[PDB]
């Protein structure tokens, strides 16, 4: 039940890993991954009903 | 046995 | 039973951490999510949306709505300052309140490219174009539209596309600047002056306000996590 | 499939430019924010950018233990007048400030909860006499369950509230909670009443508080040494610690600007001017 | 559009209703979610729903209100403002929990020689601070909920002194959004502005927000509309100028469970 | 040895745990069990089990066989109730003694549909048609049979089929609802009207009771478990 | 000897699992697995001879 | 009042790691800190006191430093903490290449201003060979215990 | 509209059905059949009476 | 095979009913 | 996700190993290799633009 | 070796 | 599952 990643190693002294094995049942009890995901900001940062194109006049 | 990500 | 050898940091508590530990509701039934609106999942994400900026902190105009508002008037053309702003975005007090400047003040380290948009609110028929400016540091801090010229500018003309945007673009020596006011890692000048002037015909304001906005561009980051100073808890 | 880790947009090299393309002119009565880069309004060199946003990730924005709460107890001879003193906590994230703040950049959030406790005891009085090693239990108790009256009481006895029984001088205590929220996602702020006030009713009767859902959302944290009293008077503090691990968060707002005042998002006079003199043309 | 198609120019039609405009900035839909039916994987009560469709979902326009220089702003509550709207407010007083969309639009038009901007912003979970410095979480149900009227922001606190009967209502100070966080960052709120030289209408297309898929529509508020003058109204040479604002707004896929007799709320 | 490293939570013991632990009677010959009747998984299932509520917990009622007897009568139709009933199961002092109340009272949080089934216990010349209702939350519990036939009801005939079941189906506005009396999470209103009226012949009782049961739906369950209120020790 | 089970994921940051060795000789020294199972309530609800049809008269 | 303690992180307090370091002008590396931990008593009173715990507070450059051994900024919600146990073994915790260069400059010859003609001399004056003034930030340490009637 | 082209404006045009009230304030109005008509360069603006009748032809 | 943490029962949709069937009447004194 | 290499072995009592697992998710945390490399010293004890051959003339 | 329920 | 330097 090993679960084997890749660090992003910053400074160096091949790929570097690391091991994980949860103990317990419930997954409250695991540590956090770290492995997560982006999305665009669009949803807050462009909300609006016809899509803007940059170079174009945002009126018209 | 192993995951590997 | 196994051998084994107690190594130091043994027993310690760093609140940074990350180890698993027993669950105190075992067997709980969880409740699922749903697909509520608006899921963050960076905070650079909130970087990036424009929020106005506070430019004028003056004694009677500050903590107030009033300190939004950039005056601007049909008066003839001048080569001073509509306003000066140093680059500065956690620290600098225009800047450290903006809801880029408030999730910078979290982290010690930012970098990456920056945009201004200014709005103008005056009526239709007010025209006028402005030089906004942003002179990367080292030199005279600009006072005259002559020495702003010499940076990277915008020569907004004002009419139906109602505001302008200047990018201040990552030009730094260090590959990240603190997010408190240091010489060493400074930003640089961001300012605005009349490149020809407001006219308005009779009937109209002479005049109005103009409204400013940051926010970060998609290749802003922040690092080195912290607590910041803009709360507390005394008592 | 883009993750935190990942490095930001690399520089694309642009040069001159004469055209009908306006990145620059834009209109922010639209809502939205002009996506704008500098090889938009500048000329540019191509950069292999490097930098990536891992740290600011809403993990790693919470990914630490932050205090709570404190609370005291002691071990002393239980009196006619005063009892041994054991305590009460209503779990909260608001009685301290920091957490609080950072958890409020977002109106919802879903989290498995990581509690920490440390534990610290002293004496108070002058005697040369003195305590052997203590034994703490951190009881809680969730909504419904009997609340302890006095130190020892029937409810320590826990044959179904999770205990914790902390050794003095060992590791600092340490447990995991699920998502336990009775929504879908835990609400940072509710605009609104738990009772609606009728008409046939009286004012009073159907009164609740602005802002407040489950009058107690999580329970009780109840504390107590589990050790009986020594002549020698020693007191204790728990501080608690906690981690929202596996966090998800909705609708972003402006984060707090003005001191904290209560439960709610009221503000007390005098504290209402964040901002300091600066005038508008000095750099 | 080579056909005349533009940005500013719209109309939008729902029940019996439509809604023209020739000045518009185009229209913002909130989060990028458009309003939805609730989903059976999402689903909670287990009764058939009322879905009112048409009878409903259609435009309801609030007392118009007038805005001046002297203005600091104006707020609503959804969906607490279209309580006695037609058969919306009625399906909403019969039925213990009801979810809603929404699709606001504010009005607003004046001339070229006028001048001012309104920050018009949605915000989920509304929460405004209270009037006292002796306690917290007090604004009663009646204050809280002015119903179509709404309420206004003011520049200044003041503290209600008197306790013997507490006035026990908001006094949401506009700089502070009303709620302690500073006005300037209201942008990250879905939003539009009515800068009056550039557009007449703000419209903002609302999703049903909430951390349940569906609640109490008359304990909880799930929508604010906040609306502030981010700069002045301003005309030719004029002392005292006014124009009007006008909001008119439309639930949307909304659906109700656990019907009953009717509330009757005590709102004074 | 091998290297390690103590982390937090370590030497605790939390009553919740789950861990191994060594055997005080190694090699012990076990018993085998039996195939002993009346085997239980769940404790939801009996949550299932139908029963009898104590309705009529008057001051000379409560704590004696009558308080589970609704006494009714062959009076004049009226349009007020038998009975009122809050639907709060394991804290309302009618349902939170029931099987499925004292269950609850061991958990924090319950979800999922109800039903009442109400008996018959008069002659069998006595007819009647009874309306059995629940109103979800948020209006004036009704107490006229006009408020109380606008929710969820049943009309009850009187008749061979001794008994009559109204399912109070799972309507809420949170997942799961609070053990205990909270208005958020507020479950609504039980109650028992006449529709017509009991009708009896000569020679017969003109007075009879009802008895009344309570059990879970199959989509019924609970969580959190808690220490119940139920029983104490006192010394 | 590892066995390897999957959680029951409730609040998300595949399968996530995890592992579980036994130390002792006594099955007594194990922990509880938490993998149970369930059964229907018919012999409390429904103990008649005669199976019941719910939309029938329960009485015929 | 109680006393807590402040330092600058630097290895330019002591010689021996500096002068190795020295050796060369700019260098990369990933940072282990190791804390031992010990205590005494300081007045002839006969009387205890109990196990101390010790928070390690890392403040890094912006966050606010603490006043008070008991003030709001102990409770670190996002600066990292250590608290350590008396008597146990000696914490340790490790730390990434955290520079804002490519590399850390031993010896930086130069200045963080550059003294501008139109400015005042004051104004335009910096220290010779410093860079930024808080490099690295602060520890910050106290005792967690509230206090014994013993030193 | 025939105003100058500097006048600006927003009417409601509206259409209630027979049998209530006939409407004398636009709050009974809106809650008809309307049009919010924007005055501009479209210089006109349309409301549709629908077809609504309980019989299949009226009275002239 | 159903375990203990399996999700319970789908409601299913439902409508207008008007037959000889009887679900809510019933007979408690059978035991059931 | 073991790592097995090879001990240079000193005082003797085929190859010895080791092994090697990392437990956390940043490099940061490994402990050091010291699986080095060595290199030239060319640029500090030969910098000159022409070659040197030792057994020339280093002045030509 | 490994058991996989 | 192993590497081998
Ligand atoms: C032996 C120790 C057991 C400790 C058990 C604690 C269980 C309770 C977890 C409480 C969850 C609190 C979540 C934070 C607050 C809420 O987000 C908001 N105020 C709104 O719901
Ligand atoms: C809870 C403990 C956290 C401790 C965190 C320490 C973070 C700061 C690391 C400082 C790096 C110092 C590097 C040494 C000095 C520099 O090389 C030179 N003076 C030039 O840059
Ligand atoms: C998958 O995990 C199969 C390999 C097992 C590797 C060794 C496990 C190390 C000890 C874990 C003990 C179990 C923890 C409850
Ligand atoms: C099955 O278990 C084969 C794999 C062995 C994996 C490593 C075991 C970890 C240490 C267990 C020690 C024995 C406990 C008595
Ligand atoms: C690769 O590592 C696969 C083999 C796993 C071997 C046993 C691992 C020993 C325990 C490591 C625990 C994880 C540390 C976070």
């Amino acid at each position: 039940g090993a679960q084997v990643s890749s660090q992003k190693v910053g400074a160096h002294e091949s790929t570097i890993n690391y091991t994980t094995i949860n103990y317990y049942r419930d997954s409250a009890s695991n540590a956090a991954s770290k492995q997560d995901f982006s999305q665009d900001p669009s949803k807050f940062t462009e909300p609006i009903k016809d899509v803007l194109i940059k170079t174009a006049p945002m009126l018209n | 046995g192993s995951s590997s990500t | 039973g196994l051998p084994v050898m107690n190594t130091p940091g043994s027993n310690q508590y760093l609140t940074a951490d990350n180890f698993q530990s027993p669950c105190a509701l075992p067997e709980f039934d969880v409740t699922p999510p749903i697909d509520i609106p608006g899921e963050v999942k960076n905070m650079m994400e909130l970087a990036e949306i424009d929020t106005m900026i506070p430019f004028d902190l003056s004694a009677t105009k500050k903590n107030t709505m009033e300190m939004y508002r950039v005056r601007l008037s049909d008066k003839p053309h001048t080569d001073d300052p509509i306003l000066c702003l140093s680059l500065s975005p956690a620290s600098d007090p225009r800047l450290s309140h903006t809801m880029l400047g408030e999730i910078l003040n979290y982290y010690t380290h930012w970098a990456g490219s920056l945009k201004f948009t200014f709005l103008f609110c005056g009526s239709m028929m007010a025209t006028g174009k402005l030089l906004v400016s942003y002179a990367p540091p080292g030199a005279d801090p600009p006072k005259k539209r002559k020495e702003a010229m010499l940076g990277t500018h915008v020569i907004w003309d004002i009419g139906l596309q109602s505001s302008c945007t200047m990018v201040v673009p990552w030009i730094s020596n260090t590959t990240y600047r603190q997010t408190i006011d240091d010489s060493f890692t400074e930003g640089g000048y961001i300012s605005v002056f009349y490149q020809t002037r407001i006219v308005v015909p009779l009937s109209t304001p002479r005049e109005m306000d103009i409204l400013g906005f940051v926010s970060a561009c998609n290749d802003f980051s922040v690092r080195l996590l912290r607590d910041t100073t803009h709360i507390e808890q005394k008592a | 499939a883009a993750t935190s880790r990942d490095a930001l947009p690399n520089t694309e090299a642009s040069g001159p430019t004469h055209s009908k393309e306006i990145p620059a002119l834009t209109a922010v009565e639209t809502g939205a924010t002009n996506p704008l880069v500098p090889s938009d309004t500048v000329q540019t060199r191509h950069v292999v950018q490097h930098r990536s946003r891992s740290e600011s990730s809403i993990e790693s924005f919470f990914a630490r233990g932050a205090c709570v709460t404190i609370m005291t107890v002691d071990n002393s001879a239980s009196t006619t007048n005063k009892d041994k003193l054991f305590a009460v906590w209503k779990i909260t994230y608001k009685d301290t400030v920091q957490l609080r703040r950072k958890l409020e950049f977002f109106t919802y959030s879903r989290f498995d909860m990581e509690l920490t406790f440390v534990v610290t005891a002293n004496f108070t009085e002058t005697n040369n006499g003195h305590a052997l090693n203590q034994v703490y239990q951190i009881m809680y108790i969730p909504p419904g369950a009997p609340v302890p009256e006095k130190w020892d009481d029937y409810t320590w006895q826990t044959s179904s509230n999770p205990s914790i029984f902390y050794t003095y001088g060992t590791a600092p205590a340490r447990i995991s909670v699920p998502y336990v929220g009775i929504s879908n996602a835990y609400s940072h702020f509710y605009d609104g009443f738990s009772k609606v006030p009728l008409k046939d009713q009286s004012a009073a009767l159907g009164d609740s508080l602005y802002g407040a859902a489950s009058l107690n959302d999580f329970g009780i944290l109840a504390v107590r040494v589990v050790n009986d009293h020594n002549p020698t008077k020693v007191t204790s503090k728990i501080r608690v610690y906690l981690k929202p691990k596996h966090i998800r968060v909705w609708c972003p707002r402006p984060p707090r600007a003005v001191a904290y005042y209560g439960p709610g998002v009221d503000y007390k006079d005098g504290t209402l001017t964040p901002l300091s003199t600066k005038d508008l043309t000095t750099y | 559009e080579a056909c005349g198609y533009s940005d500013r120019v719209l109309q939008l039609t729902l029940g019996n209703s439509t809604i023209t405009t020739q000045e518009a900035a185009n229209s913002v839909v909130a989060y990028g979610r458009w309003p939805e039916y609730l989903r059976d994987s999402e689903a909670n009560p287990v009764d058939q729903p009322t879905e009112p469709d048409v009878a409903a979902c259609r435009f309801y326009t609030l007392d118009t209100v007038s805005w001046t220089k002297e203005s600091r702003g104006w707020w609503w509550k959804l969906p607490d403002a279209l309580r006695d709207m037609g058969l919306f407010g009625q399906n909403m007083y019969y039925h213990y929990l009801g979810r809603s969309g929404y699709t606001v639009h504010v009005q607003c038009n004046a001339s070229k020689f006028h001048q001012g901007a309104l920050g018009v912003f949605a915000v989920p979970e509304m929460c405004l601070a209270g009037d006292s410095n002796t306690t917290t979480m007090h604004t009663s149900y009646q204050n809280a909920n002015p119903g179509e009227k709404g309420g206004t922001f003011t520049g200044t606190f003041t503290p209600d002194n008197n306790q013997t009967s507490p006035a026990r209502r908001f006094c949401p100070v506009d700089y502070l959004l009303g709620n302690g966080t500073l006005l300037g960052n209201a942008f990250v709120f879905p939003h539009q502005i009515i800068n009056l030289r550039t557009n007449n209408c703000a419209t903002l297309v609302l999703p049903y927000v909430n951390s349940l898929s569906i609640d109490s529509m008359v304990k909880h508020n799930n929508w604010g509309i906040a609306i502030l003058p981010l700069a002045p109204l301003n005309f030719a040479s004029e002392s005292s100028p006014e124009i009007p604002i006008t909001l008119t707004i439309a639930p949307m896929c909304c659906e109700f469970n656990g019907l009953r007799n009717i509330t009757l709320p005590r709102l004074q």
